[PDB]
């Protein structure tokens, strides 16, 4: 149940370079980790409110969409 | 002669000014400058008193908000003077400027 | 302490790892302020006659039940938000959280 | 002279309420009613959109509590719910 | 030196004396009895006296399995392997389980009838058998954990008698930390003092000391103030059950012989369930029952609740009103005026400052049940804070709280999270009409009143083990 | 008829049930509202009301002032993480500021 | 018409020090003159949008507040 | 004791008017944090071998002091805004303060 650690040292490492970043220190990947597991917590919590209202068991792309834009993250492409 | 340490009177304006509700800008200017930025959108155009009021307050706050940002990232740098790149980069990273 | 336990023990003891008898039966309180006694460690206020608390007499328990607590019964007010329940549960919480033994 | 209906008796109710020997200014009324209109905004902002998500045309209690829940943050969030379902289960009540 | 029979001033007898013009007491050579705490280490002039507590100071009903190994051994039932509870050998409640009798040398429990011969109740608090509404709810939660254990021995056949007996104690305990922490102490503190010293839980702190404070345990006695002076019985239809609908507070302490030989605890709990508590006001503070005649069956003389409750608190030494309120964090008055317009009565603080003569030398109790209400709230922001700071300690300090991670499985978790005091009465009762949500709220007929069938069961399906 | 009876009374509650059910009636939120929304709106609304004036009064007493004023409500609001977090883009006129100085500008 | 300077360098070093700034160097007021020029140009610009819309001479606060909100900068305190 | 005084008592009783005991000699401590002790009253850890504290066995002080704290002493070095004035006065200081007994 330890999935956190799924999200690989490489991982981060990739979306740094892709951040524009040099160099890398060895702290970084922890505070990335618990950064993208808040974020994941409150987007995945708003997501999971649409679907209670909707008395569904499957979370859907557009609610996730609500639940962006909710948060001011509008995402195009997926769902309308 | 007593003069104070050149840091003892800043200390007790930023303690004097942060229990205070007061506008710590004139309101005469503040208006002549609202009347002059106006003047470029529509001429012959008249302000309720609350409405400059409120632009004035509206001004402060997101100005006193700028420079605790701009202090903070000051001291990231390891400084305490506050520098015009503070501003700037905070006026970035809030997304006004990016 | 066992490294490893599923279960309360009955005592209370061993479910705080670091200090076992935190919360466990037969200890002392916790005192959040310092006692204040007569003579400072023991004996209470109103113990020996004449002693006053902070430059005054110490009223005596019954005198102030008497005085203020003391009120007739037929003006009682009922409650339309609460129950006897809430009262009832109140008391066995507070069975299940402490008692204060005295000798026999 | 138009009547303009705002939110000050009731905030000077609950401020009796709460503090009965606390008094209040003119600029706190001004920003009570301007908490309360914002609150009321945002919430029945977000009911309508559950509605509208949904396919309902009708607001109901539900839509409301999932709105609370969605806007307000932690305890508060809960407090409200709790609140207002004492509230509505009282009014079916009478 | 004994206490109970001589007023004279020897340890440990503290006896409480009495002032001129007394209502009661007409001889001042008389006196109430009273004992002093034993202390945390006896005949020791270097320590500052403290007090023992003989209870764990979790939320872990241990009002019902006891505190002491003994105790817990003998309250079970050992002539099976099906993990149960004691029940009476000699006594039920149309069909039901009793709570078993207990032998003590001195037991008032036969004091009040002498012809029925019926002795004290034995569970995990020897203060069970005072007053029938206090055991009904032990037996009834004895028979919710021997309901338990049912279920869980039908679930899972292969679990022995120990694993059952540890399981149901299990639930029980979550089910008592839920109902207190989700129906009670919003009721007591108020949105606010709940909000404020009772935050939404996180996780496990080992460093949260999870002990009871000294000034809890009179801090806690506010529930003085919202007693009735009297004891309500219903029947099937909610309507007063003949003889004896209402019977006074002072024929039923240490009754235990109400509980046996009249109709059982359906009727208390329908009475309790059905009868609305007494608001706490500042010149309604508690009640002549337990004011002028706590106890007068089984003592010499009755006892004064309130009288004794400040006549504890100067015993174990607790600081005074303004030490707690600067405690608290809240502003401390000084004159007559300060105090009444802390208290929003000046007669009261002119009142209190005739009795005491100074605001630091109010008793905590006093001064706590004479502060105005909070709002949505039944205790004083004095009250609000220490009871608040206690619960909060006592939650966030537990290792074995239900919602700590470990503890209960989700699916547990999720199964507990519907649970309910009305559930559990019309599970192990034969009442069939109970009060709605928030029963601590609900006391009219048959306004907040549903059938049985309505409430939801506890699933326990989660618990099976393969 | 009978006598008549407000909804706010038959709530419970001291905020305008009628009222908040004819601004969501004429707000253009639905095509239709139900009869327990204004309720439960009422309620939410009188809550946080009740929350934010009850921590205004106590930063008013702790300034040994009789009279909220908006420096009371800036103070409570600011000082609370919930209420902090649901007005964090808004501005109270002649509310102040926090009084907070960093460590590291001190002597 | 040279009002921006109206905008003086004791008032802006009183901004600063309610922000808790303590030392501030000589460029910073430029910067933020500029600053507060363009936050102005930007609310005001939509304050009169909202004027001529509801065909007026006058710009009410009521105007001021919703360019704010609009902007999310709620105000409390004028309606 | 006294309403009105002068001069400190050589005890230090009714230095704390509310609570005399307070600041005086021959009083027990203040616990700051709760005491861990190995069976969790009383006994000190390292008492009973074998017995392991937050999971790891318990060092020997004089091992740690023979790992971490030896230095050759000529490698020492002075402290240049210092005097040897500085740890005497604050030895002294602590003679004041306090002074735990141990039996003969
Ligand atoms: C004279 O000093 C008094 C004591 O001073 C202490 O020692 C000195 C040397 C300093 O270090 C000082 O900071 C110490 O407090 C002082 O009275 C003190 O006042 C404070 C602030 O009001 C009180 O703290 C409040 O206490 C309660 C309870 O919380 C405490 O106790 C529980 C249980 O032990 C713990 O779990 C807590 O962590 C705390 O230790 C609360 O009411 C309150 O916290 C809540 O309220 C505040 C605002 O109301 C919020 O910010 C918090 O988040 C909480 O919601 C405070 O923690 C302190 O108890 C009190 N001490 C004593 C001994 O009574 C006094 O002011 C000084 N006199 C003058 C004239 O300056
Ligand atoms: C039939 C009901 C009750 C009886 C017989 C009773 C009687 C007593 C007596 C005689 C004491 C010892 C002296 C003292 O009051 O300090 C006591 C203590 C106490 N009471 Fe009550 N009271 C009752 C109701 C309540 C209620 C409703 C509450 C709380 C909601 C409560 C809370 C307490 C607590 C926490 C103690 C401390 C235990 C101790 O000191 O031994 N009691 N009770
Ligand atoms: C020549 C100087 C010193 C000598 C002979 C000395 C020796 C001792 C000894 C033998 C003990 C008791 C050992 C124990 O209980 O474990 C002790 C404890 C102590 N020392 Fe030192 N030490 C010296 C320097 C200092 C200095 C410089 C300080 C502080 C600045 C200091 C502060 C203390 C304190 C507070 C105690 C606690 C008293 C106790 O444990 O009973 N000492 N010292
Ligand atoms: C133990 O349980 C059995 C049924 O399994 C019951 O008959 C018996 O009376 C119980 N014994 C005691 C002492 O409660
Ligand atoms: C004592 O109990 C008996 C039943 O055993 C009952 O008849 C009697 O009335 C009781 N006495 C009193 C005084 O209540
Ligand atoms: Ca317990
Ligand atoms: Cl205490």
């Amino acid at each position: 149940r330890d999935n956190i650690q799924g999200i690989t040292k490489p991982a981060i490492r990739r979306l740094a370079r892709r951040g524009g970043v040099k160099r890398i220190s060895g702290l970084i990947y922890e505070e990335t980790r618990g950064v993208l597991k808040v974020f994941l917590e409150n987007v995945i919590r708003d997501a999971v409110t649409y679907t209670e209202h909707a008395k569904r068991k499957t979370v859907t792309a557009m609610d996730v969409v609500y639940a962006l834009k909710r948060q001011g993250r509008t995402l195009y492409g997926f769902g309308g | 002669p007593h003069r104070y340490r050149p840091g003892t009177v800043a200390l007790r304006e930023i303690r004097r000014y942060q229990k205070s509700t007061e506008l710590l800008i004139r309101k005469l200017p503040f208006q002549r400058l609202v009347r002059e930025i106006a003047q470029d959108f529509k001429t012959d155009l008249r302000f309720q008193s609350s409405a400059v009021m409120a632009l004035q307050e509206a001004s402060e706050a997101y100005l006193v908000a700028l420079f605790e940002d701009t202090n903070l990232c000051a001291i990231h740098a390891k400084r305490v003077t506050i520098m015009p790149k503070d501003i700037q980069l905070a006026r970035r990273i809030r997304g006004e400027r990016a | 302490c066992p490294e490893q336990d599923k279960y309360r023990t009955i005592t209370g003891m061993c479910n705080n790892r670091r200090s076992p008898t935190l919360g466990a039966s037969n200890r002392a309180f916790v005192r959040w302020l310092p006692a204040e006694y007569e003579d400072g460690f023991s004996l209470p206020y109103g113990w020996t006659p004449g002693v006053k608390r902070n430059g005054f007499p110490v009223a005596l328990a019954r005198a102030v039940s008497n005085e203020i607590v003391r009120f007739p019964t037929d003006q009682l007010t009922p409650d339309q938000e609460r129950s006897l329940m809430f009262m009832q549960w109140g008391q066995l919480l507070d069975h299940d959280l402490d008692f204060t033994p005295e000798p026999a | 002279k138009t009547r303009k209906e705002s939110y000050a008796i009731y905030v000077y109710k609950v401020l009796k309420q709460v503090h009965p020997d606390t008094g209040i200014s003119s600029k706190a009324m001004s920003i009570m009613n301007s908490f309360v209109n914002d609150v009321f905004e945002r919430i029945a902002g977000e009911a309508s959109r559950l509605a509208h998500y949904n396919k309902r045309s009708t607001i109901t209690s539900r839509e409301i509590q999932t709105a609370v829940r969605l806007l307000l943050p932690g305890e508060l969030a809960k407090h409200a719910v709790s609140e207002g379902t004492k509230a509505v289960t009282k009014y079916t009540s009478a | 030196v004994n206490c109970e029979t001589s007023c004279v001033q020897q340890p440990p007898c503290f006896p409480l004396k009495i002032p001129p013009n007394d209502p009661r007491i007409k001889n001042q050579a008389d006196c109430i009895p009273f004992f002093r705490s034993c202390p945390a280490c006896p005949g020791s002039n270097i320590t500052i006296r403290n007090q023992i507590n003989a209870l764990t100071s979790f939320v872990d009903a241990s009002m019902v399995y006891g505190s002491e190994e003994p105790l817990a051994r003998n309250l079970r039932n050992m002539s099976n392997q099906l993990g149960l509870l004691a029940v009476n050998q000699r006594f039920q409640d149309n069909g039901r389980a009793l709570l078993p009798f207990d032998n003590l040398h001195d037991d008032p429990c036969l004091l009040t009838n002498r012809s029925a011969r019926i002795p004290c109740f034995l569970a995990g608090d020897t203060r069970s058998s005072e007053m029938p509404e206090l055991t009904s709810m032990h037996t009834l939660l004895l028979r919710e954990h021997n309901r338990l254990a049912t279920e869980l021995k039908s679930l899972n056949p292969r679990w022995d008698g120990e694993r059952l007996y540890q399981e149901a104690r299990k639930i029980v305990g979550a089910m008592v930390q839920i109902i207190t922490y989700r129906d009670y102490l919003p009721l007591v503190l108020g949105p606010t003092a709940m909000r404020k010293y009772l935050p939404t839980y996180r996780s496990y702190n080992d460093s949260v000391d999870p002990r009871i404070a000294n000034v809890f345990t009179n801090a806690f006695r506010y529930g003085h103030t919202l007693i009735q002076p009297f004891m309500f019985r219903l029947d099937n239809r909610y309507q007063p059950m003949e003889p004896n609908p209402r019977v006074p507070l002072s024929r039923v302490f240490f009754a235990s012989w109400r509980v046996v030989l009249e109709g059982g605890i359906d009727p208390i709990l329908r009475g309790l369930m059905a009868t609305p508590a007494k608001l706490n006001r500042q010149n309604q503070i508690a009640v002549d029952e337990i004011r002028e005649r706590l106890f007068e069956q089984v003592m010499r003389i009755g006892l004064d609740l309130p009288a004794l409750n400040m006549q504890r608190s100067r015993d174990h030494g607790l600081p005074g009103y303004n030490a707690w309120r600067r405690f608290c964090g809240l502003p401390q008055p000084e004159t007559v005026g300060q105090l009444g317009t802390v208290l929003r009565n000046l007669k009261l603080a002119r009142k209190l400052m005739e009795q005491y003569g100074t605001p630091n030398n109010i008793d905590i109790w006093m001064g706590g049940v004479s502060e105005p209400l909070k709002r949505k709230g039944r205790v004083g922001p004095l009250l609000a804070c220490i009871i608040g700071t206690q619960f909060r300690k006592l939650r966030d300090g537990d290792r074995f709280w239900w919602e700590n991670e470990g503890v209960f499985s989700m699916q547990q978790r999720q199964a507990l999270a519907q649970i309910s005091l009305p559930r559990i009465i019309c599970d192990n009762t034969g009442i069939t009409t109970v009060s709605k949500n928030n029963i601590f709220m609900s006391n009219s007929y048959p306004r907040d009143f549903v059938n049985c069938s309505t409430l939801p069961a506890l699933n326990l399906a989660s618990w099976r083990e393969a | 008829r009978a006598k008549a009876k407000t909804r706010s009374s038959r709530a419970g509650l001291q905020f305008p049930v009628g009222r908040v059910h004819r601004l969501l009636r004429k707000g253009n939120y639905a095509e239709r509202v139900g009869a327990g929304a204004p309720v439960y709106l009422a309620a939410v609304l009188e809550y946080l009301t009740a929350e934010i004036l009850e921590l205004a009064g106590n930063a008013a007493r702790d300034n040994k002032k009789t009279r909220i004023i908006p420096r009371h409500l800036q103070l409570a609001v600011r000082n609370d993480e919930e209420l902090n977090k649901l007005l964090g883009r808004v501005t109270i006129a002649q509310g102040g500021v926090l009084p907070n100085i960093q460590s590291v500008l001190l002597p």
